[PDB]
Parts: structure tokens; sequence; C-alpha cells
């Protein structure tokens, strides 16, 4: 369902957060 | 290319797509990366061949073919419109791609668009059919005729190049080009009418030819020698199997942690030949039913234990509730994942991975405490009657976990101290 | 049910007569060959350690996969008075029959056999040209006599009395002739050793003293004998039945010596092929078998045409089919003969199409007939058109008060065999005139 | 009528272009096609430029069709004058010469398949009147021709090609030709001694 | 339920039984062994009728087709026995006594070799011969007097593997009866465990027929529905090739696969002289690097 | 003249088999089984179907390969409809490959080949393959054409650089591209590209193709491997397996991490080491030392024995079927000689012969 999408897009920005830092 | 382990780890969107495709891999991913806190870099570092398999599955394309010869329209003709066939047509014919790219969003809609495309004169022209002037076609697509002709001349220009010399027939026809004899018959000239205009079979031959060279250049994309090809190996020495043979030397070493004589064996042979020629008694062999009784005691002693084993000679049916059962299953699975990563850590043999070993060892201690509190919870929620089953079932993996801890402690005391 | 019939006759034989039969090693060997492998295993396990075992040890040894056959073996073992199950010390002490046990032990050890293997003269002669040919001659004569073609060498008078008194080849003297019963056609369809067992079963059923254990022991060592040798002429009743079975063609006897033919070994055990008959929608016969006996038995229900060396031909007629049906021959008997004479080519094609249709569905919207029905169902529909009726003649009542006379004087009457027709909601049910013994009292009461 | 369109899916096709430049590029494409293994089909004249010196071997020389007798066009005044001329001078028969010359052209075309003792192929000829031309055939060509092969049809031609490709789809013992078709120098010496 | 091809392997060696009867007091135990064998084969042919019995034994320098008789009368036994049984046993004892005449002829001929590999070879060839003729269940029985100290077993080990593979393909279970001072026969235990067989080592020649009747009577028709009473538990491992010690984890030479418990000296194979990569074996010798 | 023809055909076979040599052959093997669902294999020239006998004979080859070469692992690539697909990667479990095979049997074959695509992902599959693990692919093809998205020669040279040998088995006849493939793949040898003639010859090709292949000196891989046996423990409790995490009554222990696994011959999943038994390694000693052919003596000479040395049957007279092992000097019958050379791996005549 949809509940996997908010997990893996939060991780998408989480990976970008450590990418800039 | 993007084939290194670094690039496979870099393709996060592909990792996202394959994770979304899988299910137990997602569950493992939340438990490790999200719940436990595993970095995804060494999550996927143990799955690099699977990532490569997914990358190969996604990163492949088919060989080209003639869509127009194969596809027939079969009175409005029914069409089995396939978007794969549509893109086949698109990168088969950039003239069709350019006719598409300015018609759908600006001039007219998609269904009327492909209706005009099936209606068009260029449809049946570029298809396996000489174009008929009686056909009305599509007047909008009739503006692409001279554009596609410009494409034809440009493609001919880029295709034309100097020709290999021995193959070249132009050297033959230009060997003596000043010959003034007599021209050949009407047979040897191409098919023309009484007005001299041709039927265009040479033109359609040019088109199907140019299809073949587009195939050749599609092969010949981003993705001296005459002596060898003129040499003949028919009367030469055949290829020799240079394979090495193997020979063996055999000397088996014996294992690491009374003798009768020839006279003795001769006299016992004499005695046993004497007994053999003497007599054989039939019923002397029956045991005395007490030595036979102890034989039965020994036999049944074997039978009891062996058949008790043979009583327990999808998985087995379980008295665990499914929630607790699956929780133990997933904790066991992720702890196995830890321990495989620990063998990656320990068998690495690098000082570079020391902090990794330390932090993972902290994670394993957390796993130990998770197991202990798990067993405590099943104990206090079930009266231990099936918590014994849970502990016995998860015992070997925690035993190998303790093995790993003892190895780490002993090697730490050996190297550091 | 042949070994089952043998075991049934042995269980009809009372316990001490059975134990008298268990005295001798040859009889015990024959019975050992009769019993299933599980019971054979049980007795060979017990025979060398003289320990009465509780049943629970046997239960521990037995894996439950063969538990049903285990129960069959021990039930026959108990009912043959061969086991001694007693619950001494609370648990069922198990014991093999001791006379049987010691006789088997002596047979295995080669100890005291008392010439139960045979009272030998050992003055052997050739058996291929004398014994086998005399056996073939006499058995050919009795086989064609059981066919019905006239033949000079009739059977003996006691076996003629056997056919007369028994329901097997009923010698109807009102017509003056031996006649094939339906039991006679079953007898014809039987295997050779099955036929031998039928003959001895009828003969022992009618013979009375002629001692019973003499018959039993003598027959068992007759099965235990070998071929082509002379032997001493034993008991008096055994000797006179020996001369009787000499007149049967079983033994070649030179009036004390006698030479048992291949039939003793046949009694002991058995032994595009022969008898593979091509079925036809044309209803024409291409048999892969030829014998005068073959023509003799096939003429009863087939119009035949000519004989070749392996292929005797003819044509099935509906007149021949109705002839068989009027001979008392069952249509089931006829079709059973047809599976005994099936042919490999049609069998292979039927197996291929059987797998093909079971790949689709089990039902197939058609009735079930694995062999090609165009030869079969055309007969079988006519065989369905053979009897197709039922007649009741006798007492009949109607218009009952309610269903009070159908769940206890018709369900229990079904358990005893007194009524002929069962129709609860018609308020009428038919009974046989002889079976009016216990139908019409609880009806009165 | 579209049989070319439906046989498009099997291989490629090339035809002898009026421009020998386009023909040479066509040959390059066919060479690359047999190189990668797609393969193509060729059409040219028995009196064409391809028929006068172009070689084909071991995947290029595999089978060649001739359809009908390759005759020169009949109503050529130069041809008729030459026919009467050579008959007047050297008593050369007109129709016999025409048949012989057509067979010369056909044999020249059909000789572009075999190079050494290692190539192979099937030689297919399509006319009714071909049967009386074994004498006009060369000796080695008609040597492999059977009398039963003088009148065959497409069905058993297809069958025989299938058994041919199963036949030389398999290897062969070298000793069967070690000294009878191929010679060593010692084989040559042995034959010399046999002759003398 | 089937014509059961039954054949018994007999390993005959005067050194073996003389070691047995001088180690113990069982002088003449082989006589009781032969009598138990005769009784058990009589029981087998009493059970099945269409079954087969062949006897083949392997002496010190070779083998012999004891039963049946060759393709090219004294009576120790009695005439009260059945004719078939008496014929088979009389043929057997005649072959035995002729073989003892041969043994007396070449008694001081000494063989340190064992022809047991050829024994199972010829036995399996004749088993294949019988099964190919005319659907026949098969079970093979081996006999050993292991009281004599075995000189070498490693050369025997490879035909043991070959016959294990072949008989496992031929669906044959093979049981071991051992009589020796050693408790175990290792390769024989591997054979019983692998080939669905029953291992047993005993000492007493008495009660032998009882042991055969209790355990050795299992037939392939009814084998899988009953437990094998064997008690052994084996690992199918091996001693090291050049150092002779059993190994948990080690090395085999990737060419010849001789087992190496340690680093081969000379950096080369001790069985096929294959030199090895020094960088690779140094990497193998490297211990895990530990933080300080 | 029937026995004479049989004798001369056996002589031709013996001339083919004269090269009995103890070459080092490919033992640690990694296989890829390239299959094709194209429309060419739908043809009913083969009964019931080309694809049908492909399915059954492939199942047979899977079984034979897992028996003769247990330690190796084999993968399956399926070609179907312009792009090849993967259904079974390399595993010590034949069950997965068999289930994929019967899934393909249940489905319909149709399509057109892309051999470059098949070779490219096969290259990707053999990319994480160790050097001692020999890289080999088997090829079947029922057609005479292949379109590909790109050129094949760069793929050819790249796979040559990846040190691969490949056999190709065509349906109709020899194709020059496949011949060149086997040539360049196999160091100029073109014995690796063979075409059948019927199903019997086809099965014989399978039985040949199960066997390992000799290796050359120039592509030397002389090294060692860190091997260790597991210890099977007949356990008294349902117990988790390391791989599938399901409760099993008994099983093995890892030699290092003491974990259990369902099957052998398999690598460890945890400390990651190949766990086999003595059976798997003994399976190829008859490769390591072969059995040379036996001297069929002629009927002219007098013979030491007129009956078979092994099966013990009398020899016939017109021809002499007395086949003598040169290592043992004992004549044997043709039946025993053929059976020993096909199944057995020791000469009992040589056991009789003392050394
Ligand atoms: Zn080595
Ligand atoms: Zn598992
Ligand atoms: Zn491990
Ligand atoms: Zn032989
Ligand atoms: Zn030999």
């Amino acid at each position: 369902e949809e509940r996997e999408n908010e997990k893996t897009l939060n991780d998408y920005y989480a990976a970008l957060a450590k990418k800039q830092a | 290319d993007s084939l290194s382990k670094e690039k496979l780890l870099t393709n996060l969107k592909l990792q996202q797509s394959l994770l979304k495709g899988n299910k137990v891999l997602m569950k493992v991913f939340q438990e490790t990366v999200i719940n436990a806190g595993l970095p995804p870099s060494e999550f996927w570092s143990t799955r690099i061949p699977l990532l490569r398999a997914f990358a190969l599955s996604t990163s492949q394309k088919v060989g080209p073919y003639n869509v127009l010869s194969t596809i027939k329209p079969v009175n409005k003709v029914n069409v089995n419109l396939s978007r794969e066939k549509i893109l086949n047509i698109f990168e088969n014919y950039p003239i069709v791609k350019k006719a598409y790219t300015d018609n759908v969003p600006k001039n007219f809609k998609e269904p009327e668009f492909w209706a005009r495309f099936f209606s068009s004169k260029l449809f049946r022209k570029l298809r396996g059919e000489k174009i008929m002037q009686n056909d009305r076609g599509d007047v909008i697509i009739d503006r692409y005729l001279t554009l596609d002709q410009e494409f034809d001349r440009k493609d001919d220009d880029m295709l034309l190049h100097p020709v290999k010399k021995i193959i070249d027939l132009d050297g033959n026809i230009q060997d003596d080009p000043v010959v003034r004899g007599n021209r050949p018959d009407f047979t040897m000239q191409p098919g023309v009418d009484i007005n001299g205009n041709s039927d265009g079979t040479v033109d359609i031959l040019k088109g199907m030819n140019r299809l073949s060279e587009k195939m050749i250049m599609a092969l010949k994309n981003e993705y001296n020698d005459e002596r060898n090809e003129l040499k003949i190996d028919d009367l030469n020495e055949s290829y020799k199997t240079n394979y090495a043979i193997i020979h063996l030397k055999r000397n088996a070493h014996e294992k690491t942690t009374l003798k009768v004589s020839n006279q003795q064996m001769l006299q016992q042979l004499s005695l046993v030949m004497d007994n053999l020629i003497n007599k054989l008694d039939l019923n002397q062999v029956v045991p005395n039913n007490e030595v036979s009784n102890k034989i039965n005691k020994r036999v049944i002693t074997a039978i009891k234990i062996n058949a008790k084993q043979a009583k327990h000679n999808l998985e087995v049916k379980s008295t665990l509730p499914i929630d607790l059962l699956e929780s133990c299953r997933m904790l066991h699975t992720t702890c196995c994942e830890f321990l495989k990563h620990f063998y990656i850590h320990f068998q690495s043999g690098e000082q570079k991975q020391a902090s990794t070993v330390k932090k993972l060892y902290n994670h394993l201690k957390d796993c130990i405490e998770k197991l202990n509190e798990l067993f405590q919870d099943v104990l206090n929620g079930d009266g231990e009657s099936m918590s014994n089953t849970c502990t016995a079932y998860l015992k070997p993996v925690l035993n190998s976990i303790t093995l790993a801890t003892h190895k780490y402690d002993e090697y730490f005391n050996e190297y550091n101290n | 049910s042949l070994k089952h019939s043998v075991t049934q006759y042995l269980e009809e034989i009372p316990q001490q007569v059975q134990n008298r039969l268990y005295t001798s090693p040859a009889t015990c060997l024959a019975i050992y060959r009769i019993l299933p492998p599980l019971a054979k295993f049980f007795i060979m396990a017990m025979v060398f350690n003289e320990n009465e075992v509780p049943l629970l040890d046997l239960d521990k040894w037995v894996n439950s996969n063969g538990k049903l056959q285990f129960q069959n073996a021990i039930k026959s073992m108990k009912s043959l008075h061969l086991l001694i199950p007693n619950k001494s010390s609370g648990t069922l002490m198990i014991n093999l029959n001791p006379t049987f046990k010691i006789s088997l032990r002596n047979a295995l050890t080669g100890g005291e056999v008392q010439n139960s293997f045979g009272v030998v003269v050992e003055e052997n002669v050739v058996s291929l040209d004398l014994l086998d040919e005399y056996s073939a001659n006499k058995w050919e004569t009795i086989l064609h006599f059981m066919v019905g073609t006239p033949l000079a060498k009739i059977p003996s008078e006691k076996v003629l009395n056997l056919l007369k008194h028994s329901k097997l080849m009923e010698e109807v003297n009102s017509t003056g002739e031996f006649k094939i019963t339906n039991e006679g056609f079953q007898f014809l369809l039987q295997e050779i050793n099955s036929q031998l067992w039928t003959l001895l079963l009828q003969y022992l059923k009618m013979i009375e003293t002629m001692d019973l254990v003499d018959v039993l022991h003598f027959i068992f060592m007759l099965g235990a004998l070998e071929v082509g040798k002379a032997y001493k002429i034993l008991s008096e009743t055994q000797r006179i039945m020996l001369q009787d079975m000499r007149d049967y063609g079983l033994v070649f006897q030179k009036h004390s010596i006698f030479y048992p033919t291949k039939l003793a070994l046949m009694l002991t055990s058995d032994t595009i092929p022969d008898g593979s008959l091509i079925v036809e929608t044309n209803f024409k016969i291409y048999s892969y078998s030829n014998s005068p006996l073959q023509i003799a038995v096939l003429s009863l229900f087939v119009h035949l045409k000519a004989r070749f060396v392996n292929m005797v031909l003819g044509q099935i007629t509906r007149e021949s089919i109705r002839r068989a049906l009027t001979n008392g021959i069952t249509a089931d008997q006829i079709i059973a003969y047809l599976e005994t004479h099936a042919h490999p080519q049609m069998r292979r094609l039927a197996e291929e199409k059987l797998e093909k249709k079971l790949e689709l569905d089990p039902n197939c919207k058609e009735p079930l007939q694995v062999l090609p029905p165009t030869v079969v169902d055309q007969i079988r529909l006519w065989q369905l058109e053979l009897d197709r009726v039922i007649t009741y003649e006798g007492s009949l009542y109607s218009d009952f008060e309610t269903s009070q006379e159908y769940n206890l004087l018709s369900k229990y009457a079904q358990d005893i065999g007194v009524l002929l027709w069962k129709d609860d909601k018609k308020k009428k049910f038919f009974i046989s005139k002889e079976g009016n013994s216990q139908v019409l009292d609880f009806a009165k009461r | 009528m579209g049989i070319l369109d439906e046989v498009w899916k099997h291989k490629l096709i090339l035809v002898e272009t009026p421009d020998a430049q386009e023909t040479s590029l066509a040959l390059e494409t066919y060479r690359k096609a047999c190189s990668n293994g797609r393969g193509a089909i060729l059409l040219s004249v028995a009196r064409g430029k391809v028929s006068e010196g172009i070689d084909f071997d071991h995947q290029y020389g595999r089978t060649v069709l001739m359809i009908g007798i390759p005759f020169q066009y009949t109503e050529s005044r130069i041809l008729k004058a030459r026919l009467e001329f050579m008959r007047e001078n050297y008593r050369i028969r007109e129709n016999d010469f025409l048949s012989f010359d057509a067979m010369r052209h056909a044999a020249q075309c059909l000789g572009r398949v075999l190079r050494g003792k290692d190539d192979y192929g099937v030689m297919v000829l399509a006319d009714r009147r071909f049967s009386r031309k074994r004498s006009q055939l060369p000796k080695w060509i008609a040597q492999g021709l059977s009398d039963a092969d003088l009148n065959l049809s497409t069905d058993m031609a297809i069958s025989n090609t299938k058994q041919f490709l199963r036949t030389m789809a398999q290897p062969t013992d070298p000793k069967d030709q070690e000294g009878v078709s191929v010679w060593s120098y010692e084989d040559l010496i042995k034959h010399q001694n046999s002759r003398k | 339920e089937s014509p059961s091809l039954l054949t018994v392997i007999i390993e005959i060696a005067p050194k073996l039984w003389t070691t047995f009867d001088e180690e113990g007091n069982e002088k003449g135990s082989i006589i009781k062994v032969l009598e138990a064998l005769i009784v058990f084969l009589n029981a087998h042919l009493a059970f099945n009728s269409a079954n087969k019995v062949a006897v083949i034994a392997a002496y010190s320098q070779g083998i012999k087709y004891l039963y049946p008789e060759s393709t090219s009368d004294l009576k120790i036994i009695n005439s009260d026995m059945y004719r078939r049984f008496r014929n088979v046993d009389e043929t057997l004892v005649e072959e035995i006594y002729k073989l003892f005449e041969l043994e007396k002829k070449q008694i001081e001929q000494n063989s340190q070799r064992s022809t047991l590999a050829g024994a199972m070879s010829a036995g399996l060839t004749y088993v294949n011969r019988i099964s190919k003729e005319s659907s026949l269940k098969s079970r093979l029985l081996v006999l050993t007097c292991g009281s004599g100290s075995s000189k070498d077993e490693i050369f025997q080990y490879i035909p043991i593997m070959n016959c294990i593979f072949s008989a496992t393909k031929m669906k044959c279970p093979i049981d071991v009866v051992k009589i020796g001072g050693s408790k175990e026969s290792t390769f024989l235990q591997q054979t019983t465990d692998a080939t669905n067989g029953v291992y047993l080592h005993v000492e007493s020649t008495e009660g032998l027929i009882q042991y055969l009747a209790t355990a050795m009577f299992i037939d392939p028709s009814l084998r899988p529905i009953i437990v094998k009473p064997n008690h052994g538990s084996v690992d199918f491992r091996t001693s090291c090739y050049l150092t002779g010690r059993v190994v948990a984890v080690g090395f085999i030479c990737s060419v010849c696969l001789c087992v190496l418990s340690i680093i081969p000296p000379g950096n080369k194979c001790p069985a096929c002289d294959s030199q090895f990569d020094e960088h690779v074996i140094a990497k193998l010798k490297r211990k895990p690097v530990v933080p300080r | 003249a029937s026995l004479v023809a049989s004798i001369v055909e056996a002589r031709k076979k013996r001339t083919a088999k004269k090269n009995i040599t103890p070459y080092q052959r490919g033992i640690i093997r990694s296989l890829i089984l390239t299959l094709d669902c194209s429309e060419a294999m739908l043809e009913k020239d083969l009964r019931p179907n080309r694809h049908a006998m492909i399915i059954q004979y492939a199942i047979d080859f899977v079984h034979e390969f897992f028996d003769q070469n247990p330690i190796s692992q084999m993968g399956i690539i399926i070609m179907r409809n312009g792009l090849a697909q993967l259904v079974s990667q390399v595993s010590g479990n034949p069950q997965d490959h068999i289930d994929a095979l019967k899934s393909i049997r249940k489905q319909e074959p149709k399509g057109n080949p892309s051999l470059q695509n098949a070779l490219e992902m096969a290259r990707g599959l053999l990319l994480p393959v160790p050097a001692h693990c020999t890289r080999e692919v088997l090829i079947v093809f029922g057609s005479l054409s292949t379109t590909d998205p790109g050129d094949i020669h760069q793929t050819i040279d790249s796979l040559v650089s990846e040190k691969i040998r490949v056999k190709v088995l065509g349906l109709s006849a020899q194709v020059a591209i496949c011949k060149e493939l086997c040539k360049a793949t196999n160091y100029g040898d073109e014995s690796f590209y063979k075409i059948l003639l019927d199903e019997t010859h086809l099965k014989e090709l399978f039985n040949e193709a199960v066997t390992p292949l000799p290796v050359n000196k120039i592509n030397k891989g002389f090294t060692l491997v860190k091997m260790g046996f597991p210890t099977r423990i007949f356990e008294d409790t349902p117990t988790f397996c390391s791989c599938h995490s399901k409760l099993v009554y008994g099983g093995y222990f890892c030699p290092n991490c003491h974990s259990k696994v369902c099957s052998l011959p398999t690598v460890c999943p945890c400390c990651d080491l190949m766990l086999i038994l003595s059976t798997h390694l003994a399976r190829s000693y008859h490769h390591l030392m072969p059995l040379k052919t036996f001297a069929e003596v002629p009927t002219t000479e007098k013979f030491r024995s007129e009956d078979c040395f092994s099966c013990q049957s009398r020899f016939p007279i017109l021809t002499s079927s007395r086949y003598r092992c040169e290592d043992c000097k004992q004549e044997f019958c043709v039946d025993c000689d053929v059976f020993i050379h096909e199944i057995l791996h020791n000469c009992p005549g040589c056991e009789s012969k003392p050394v």
C-alpha cells in the first residue's frame, strides 16, 4: 500500500541530508 | 561504466525500485536500517550480486527489426496498439518521431493522431508498398515527405565512405572505362515505362537496402588484415590440444593421535581343515535362550533409542502464537544477518574496520539484550512452558553469537595485550 | 481369495485338528508359505528364542504404516489357533503354536523330517516324455470333457460324482448331459492352480471318513513333493486317494513306485504374447493363440471361421452373444475373459489417451470404459440389453398404516435376508415365500 | 503481393543495383551480415557484373539458384548474324551453340561456391529443359550429378538438402582422405613409385 | 513379493581368523559361522521362492566364484534336508574343501594385498548380470573377521567409493557384520550409513544366526517402513593425506584434491607436484587483524 | 556382414577414443544454461514438440550434471521474445532449477532471439565468479538468425578476456557465426559447435556434455582452496536452518560457525565456505585416473581361458569377444567390458594381478 512510500521517501531526503552534511 | 560496486551502491533509485518490488527485503530493511539503524551502504554491500542482477534486468534492450513488414493493419482496421511498438516505430523512424512531437500536444489529440497516422500516405509508402498517387493519405503528414527526403540524402551522405579495395566493383567498372562498344539490351536497363520514368523498384530496393545499413550502423554504434582472410588453413596443421596431463604420486600417511606366526596360522589351518572334514552339526548353533536373552536385551536396547529417534526421524506445526512466532523468526533472521556481517568484519583482516567491529559488537550486545528480554517476556507472559520452546529454538544462533563474542574477546586480548 | 479360502477352511477345521495338522514339518512349511510376510517374519523371529512376548513389544516394533496388514496377520494367526495370546501378568503374552514351531524348526535345521518331504524310493525316470505327456494327455481329456465336445477318455467315476453332486458342471441327467453352470464358467475362467484348489476343496468338502488329517497332511506333502522320482506307496486312505489322483492324471504310478508330474509343482506355485486377442469394431478375431482347447473354449460364444498356427479367426455374432447369455455365462464373465485376452497395440493407445484425458479432466462427459468400447460397449449395451428386468412371484402386501414396518422389520430384515423388495414409501415390500420365517410376527405384534 | 514482405523476417535480401558503387556497398553489407550471421539473399544476372569474377565461400558460397536457361535475348541482329557467320565458317549449329553458351554462363555462375576440398553446398537448377544438358555440363560438375537427379521436384530437393546438412553437420575421419584426396609429400612419393 | 536377488560378500583370510582365534578362544568359530550362514540362506529361500543366492569369497591372493558352479560326491550334510537346500549346501562345502586344498597348497604364499576391491567388483558385475537377465530386488551382505590388524585401507578406500556410488545407483542396501578386536571399521560404517545399510560389530560366533534372523532379514520390498537398528553416527571425513590426521576444515590441492591439514612444504602439492600461489597462501596464513 | 560392419564401426569409435589421456579437467565448474523460447521450437517436426524434448532432456541433463558434478553450480537463462530472461541462477540446489524447468514446461514458448543480450547478462552473472570456478555456458539454438541491439564482436572479445569456454548445440546445421564463437571461445577449437541428426544422437550429445572438459597450461589456475566438511548431527528437536529459518529435526553443523544447513554440496551461508562430503570429491576420481580400453584379442590365437574372466560366461567363436585389460592381461567379454567402462571404476582382473 501507501505506507511504504512515506518510509522510502523520508529515507530519500535522509540520504540527501547526510549527502549535504 | 556504471558496473562497479561503487556505482551499484550509488544507484539509490534502482535500490528503491527493487526494494519496492520485494517484500521480505523491505521488512529486513526497516528492521535493520530503520529500526536497528543499519547504514544502507553496508546493507546493500552484502547484496551486490543481487543489485547487479536487478541492474542487468532493468538495463537491457531488444534488437531492432522492421516493424512495417511485420505489422499488418487487418472498413476501419482494428489495431492492437502497443506502446512498445509505438516506440519501436519512433526510434526506427525519427521522421515519425518528429511528426509525433509537434502534432499530439499542439494540433490534434492522440486517437485522431494515430488515426491520421494510419491514414497517411507516408504510412503505406515507408511500409512495404510503393506509394500510390490515387491515395489521399494525410495532407498534414504530406509536409513530411520532403523532410524525410532530406533525411534520406543526409543519411546517404553519412553512410557513404571509401570502399574496401578487393571487394569494390567500382575498380572493375573503372578498370577500362573508356570502352566504346555497344550498350546492352532493354533487359539490362532498369524497369521504365515508354516515357522513361521508372516503376521505382530500384527506389524501394534502395529503401530496404538503407534499412539494412541502418541495422549495420546500429550494430556499429558506441555500444594487413587482408593477408589473414586470404590465407587458407585447409592444407595446414590442425589445432593441437595443449592440455596438460596430470600424474599422481601416492603416499598415504597413517593415523596420528600381538602378532601370530606362520607356524601358528599353519597349525590352525590344519586344525580347521580337520574339523571341516570331520563334522558339521546342524542344531548345535541354537543359542541357550539366556545368552540369546542378553542378545535380545542388547538388540532391544538399540531398538528403543533408535526408534525413539525414528519417532522424529512448510515447517513443523508449532504451538507458538503467530505473532510471537514471526517476531522470533525475524529476530533470528536479522541476527543471522548481523553474524554474517561479523564474519565479513572479522575475516576482513584490516585495521581499517576496527571501529566498524566495535560498533557492530555494540549492536550485537544490544541483540543479546533483546534476546534476553524477549525470553523474559515470553517467560512472564506464558509461564515458560512454550518459552522453553522459544529459547531452545533460538539457542544455536545465540550459541554462535557467544562464539563470536568469545573470539572477539580472545583476539582483542591477544593483539592489544 | 484362494489362500483366503484355504485359511477359511483351516479355521473351520477345529483347534485340535489344526494342531494335529501343525505336527509335521512339511505341513508347517506349506502353511508358512501360505501366511503373509509379516506373520512369516513373526514366526521366524520367535522360532529361535523360546520367550513368550507381550503384545506391547510387538506394538513397539511395528511401524504404523503396515499396521493394518499387521492386524490382518495377527488376526489370521490367532484365528488359525496358531498364536496363543494370553494376558498373563496383565500384558498379552504371545506364543506361536509349539507343534508348528518345533516342526518348522526341524524343517529348517533338516532334523527329524520323518520323510514328510516324501517316503522316497528314488528310482527316478524321465519326466518330460512320460510324466509330462501322460499329464498333458489326461488333463487334455478332462479339459475337452469340460468343454463339451465328445471325447472317449471320460473322467473317473468319483470325480464324475463330484461334478454331479457339486454345482460345478452340473450333470443334468434329465437332459442326460453335463452342463456348464455359471459357477462352471467361473471355474473355466479360473487360473490353473485356482482350478486345482477348487477341485480339492469340493472333494474334501464331500469326502468323509478317509481321515481328514490324512487328507490334509497327504495333500500338503503332495504339494511339497518334487518331480520325476519314484517314492514309496504313508497311510491307507492316503494311498487310495493317491491312486485316485493317479486316475486324475496327477501322478504317473507304476502300480509301490509313482512318479509325480509337473502338476505337483504347479500346485505348489504358479509356473503381442500368447492369448493377446486383437479386438475389432468389425468384430473379427485375430487371436495370438492357437490350440484345440482354444478353439474349443472360443466356440462357445463366438462364430469361428478357420484355424491357423497362431491366429484362429471368426466373427462375434449377437447370436453367439445371446448364446453365451443363455448358457448361463455372465456378461461380466465374458468381458473378464476379454481383459484376460487384451492386445498390446490397443492397450498402448488406450494408455496414451488415458493420460491425455486425465491431463484434461476425470469426468469427460462420457461413461467409463478404458478398453476401446466400439468392440466392447456394442456388446456391453447388448449385454446391458441381456437381463434388464426383475420378477417377483409370491406373497405381497400393500397400503400400510405408516412407516412402522420399514426401519426395524425391513432394515433388520435386510440384515438377515428374508425379503425380496424394499419400498418404504409405496407401503408395499415383497418377501420370498421361503423367507417368511421372521417377517410376519412383529408385523402382527 | 507481399511474399517478400513476409519472408523479410528470415534474412536480408540484396539485388544487383545499376550503380556498382551501391552494389559494392551492398556486398559489404552482405559480408557483414554473414559475419554476424544474419545472412542475406543475392540477385544478379548470369551475364551481369557479379557473374564475372565474384567469389563466395563457406558461408557465402552455400547454395545458388538458377531459374530457367540463361539465354541471350533472341531478336538481336548481331547475334543472328554471328550465328549464321559461325555456321558458314566452322559449321557451328545455332541452337546447339545457344544452349552451350547458356550452359557456359550458368556454369561460370555456379562455379563461385567451391574453392578447396573443404567447402560444400547444394547446386539447384530450375528448368524442364536442363535434363538434356549433362553433355554441355563440365565433367566434374556432371560427375556429381545423378541420373535420378535429372528430374526432381522441390519436395525431395528440400529433403535431400536436409539430409545434406545433417551429413556435413558432422565431422569426418582424416584417414578417409589422408592419402587419397589430400596427399602428404610421402603420399606423393608413394604414388610416384606406384606409377613407376 | 519380488524375485529377490540375494548375494553375500565373504572375506576369507587365514591371517584374520588365526588372529581372531589366538586373540580369543574361539578356535573353530568359522564352522559356526558357516552353519549360521547355511541356516539363514535356507530361511531366505524358504521365504521367497523366485529369489536368487550366490556365494563368492576373496582369499588372500584373489577371489572365487564359489556359488554358482563354473561355466567351464562327499556329503558332510545329511539327506533329511530339503533337496534344493542340500544341493546348494553340498556344492558350497565341496567348493570350500577344494578351496582349502588350494589354501593348503599355497599356505606359505603370503599376500600383503587384499582383493576385496575385486570381490565387490565381481559381486556387483554378477548382480548386474542377474538383474539384467529377465525387476529383481537386491541386497548385498558383507562378512569380515576384523580381528587381524589391517595393513592399509586407503588404497581400498577408492574402490569402496566406486562401489558405493554404483550400488547406490542400483538401489542396494548393504549391511556390515564385523568381528574384530577393534570396535569400529570406519569405511564400513561410512558404507552402511551412505548405502542405507546397518552396521554391526560383534565378537561371539554363537547367537550369530539369531542376530541374522533379527536384523539381517530385511528385504527391499519392505525396507522403508522400518527403522535400521544400527547405532553408528559418522561424519564421512578423512585423515590428512601427508600427515595422517583427521581435519575439520583444511585444504585440497585444486588440481589433484589431496587433503592438506596444513601448508604444504615447498609451496607445492605432495600428490601431483602443483606449485601454489605464494600471495594466495600468504593471504590464507594471515590472521584476522584486531584493534589494539 | 552385420558383425563385420559392427566391428568396423567399433573400430571407427575406437579410433575416435584412442586419445585416452589423463588431462587435468574442469572440476570447480560454474555453468549457465542458455535456453530459448522462440517460435522456431514450436515446430511439430519433432514429436510431440522441439520444446517438449528440450524440457525433458534438460531435466535429465540437470539430474546428470548434479550427480556427476555435484560441487559445481549451474544457472539457467531463458531467451523469449526479443529479450532474454533469467529463471535460475547458479545453485547447489537442483530443485529450484527443476521447478523453473517445469514452469517453462507449463508455459508456452514463443519469440525471437537476442544472443547478444543473453551473452551480456550471462557475463554479468559470471562477473562475481572466482578464478578457480571455471566459467562455461551451454548454448541451444533452433533458428538461423538473430537480431541484436549492438555488435557481437566486442562481446566476443570481452568474453574471451573473461576466460570462458562455451559449447554451442544447434538444431538444423552449422552456422558460421556460432562456429566462430566456439573457435575464438575455445582457442581455435571448433569441436565445441555440434549439430544433431536425431533424438538419439541428441541424447548422446547431452551425455557427452555432462562430462567435464580438459584445461590448458596457458590459462593456468594452479592454486589452493580452503575446504572443510560439515558434521551431520541426527538431532532430537526441530531446529532452525540458517538459510530458510525453518524447524528441522536433524542436519549438519558448520565446521567453523556450527550453524546448520539443509543440503550439501553447498557453501556456508554464515562463515561462507564450501561444505561437501567425500562422495562429491570421489565422484571424479575416474576422471582423475581414467580406464584405458581393453584389448579385443582375435580368434586366431589360443586363449588362456575360453570363458569370461569377470561375469564367467563362455566366449563365442566367428569373432573373439575376449577383451583384455592391458593393465591386467585378462580377457573379458564385451558385455562386462562395456559395463565396467560405463559404470565401474576398477578392474577386478587388475585386483587379481599382484603388483
Ligand atoms: Zn595436487
Ligand atoms: Zn533451510
Ligand atoms: Zn559457517
Ligand atoms: Zn563377462
Ligand atoms: Zn585389468
